[PDB]
Order: structure tokens, then sequence, then C-alpha cells
């Protein structure tokens, strides 16, 4: 565990990097909607916000969780 | 433009896809975390990986789909 705490913070930082890409790419669009597949568009912007967000407050429950554990077995 | 950006984020959406399923592996040697293996914490945890990640892949791919559909 106490390896594979690095392993997960590697993981952690990667998807969150990843997240960053999409909502830097997504937020290069906030002009540019229009009509109804804009509007679905704009829709799909925000459900990945939500989804993303929720993603990453897990990864951070978890790191804790596993730094917690890490300073109660050492 | 927009096919570019639809282009670029299909990529996230395979690398997050990746990312997920390494951190759903992690989780089981990490399993002590939370009481071990047999641990409803743990078995809770893992409920909620795979929840969170199945959303977000489905939010991606509905991003990557919509962003195409949108610049056509
Ligand atoms: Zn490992
Ligand atoms: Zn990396
Ligand atoms: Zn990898
Ligand atoms: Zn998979």
């Amino acid at each position: 565990l106490a390896q594979e705490a690095g392993n997960f913070e590697r993981i952690s930082g990667d998807l969150k990097t990843q997240i960053d890409q999409v909502e830097s790419t997504a937020g290069s669009l906030q002009g540019q909607w229009r009509g109804a597949a804009g509007t679905a568009a704009q829709a799909a912007v925000v459900r990945f916000q939500e989804a993303a967000n929720k993603q990453k407050q897990e990864l951070d429950e978890i790191s804790t969780n596993i730094r917690q554990a890490g300073v109660q077995y050492s | 433009g927009i096919e570019a950006a639809a282009s670029a984020i299909q990529g996230n959406v395979t690398s997050i896809h990746s990312l997920l399923d390494e951190g759903k592996q992690s989780l089981t040697k990490l399993a002590a975390a939370w009481g071990g293996s047999g641990s409803e914490a743990y078995q809770g945890v893992q409920q909620k990986w795979d929840a969170t990640a199945t959303e977000l892949n489905n939010a991606l791919q509905n991003l990557a789909r919509t962003i195409s559909e949108a610049g056509q």
C-alpha cells in the first residue's frame, strides 16, 4: 500500500491533467454555440463538468484516506 | 475549429477511460486503507469509483459526440 500510494497519486495527477485539458478545450468554445446543436453541446459541457468535479472530489477523498492509513500503518 | 476541439476531446476520452481503469486496479491494491478486501467501506469505495467513472466516461463520450455534431 505504501508503494501503491505513489501510483495512485500518479493516476490522480494524470486524470486531473486530462480533465484540465477537456475543460480548457471546452472553455475555448464558450462563445460559439448556436442553434439547437449548440444548446446540446453546452449541456454536454455542463454534464462533463459535473462528472469531472465529482471525479476530482473522489480522487481527493481517496488520497486523504490513503495518507491517513499510511500514518496509521507507519 | 469546433472540429479541432472535438478531435482533441476524443483523445481525452480514451486517455481518461484508461486512467479510470488504472485507478480501479490501484484501489484493489490499496484496499487496506479501508479495512481490507472484505471491508464494507472498501466495497463502498469501489462502487463509488465504478459509478463516478462510468458517469465521467459517459459525459465525456457525449461531449465529444455533441461537439462534433454541433460543428456540423
Ligand atoms: Zn500497482
Ligand atoms: Zn503523466
Ligand atoms: Zn497508463
Ligand atoms: Zn475499460
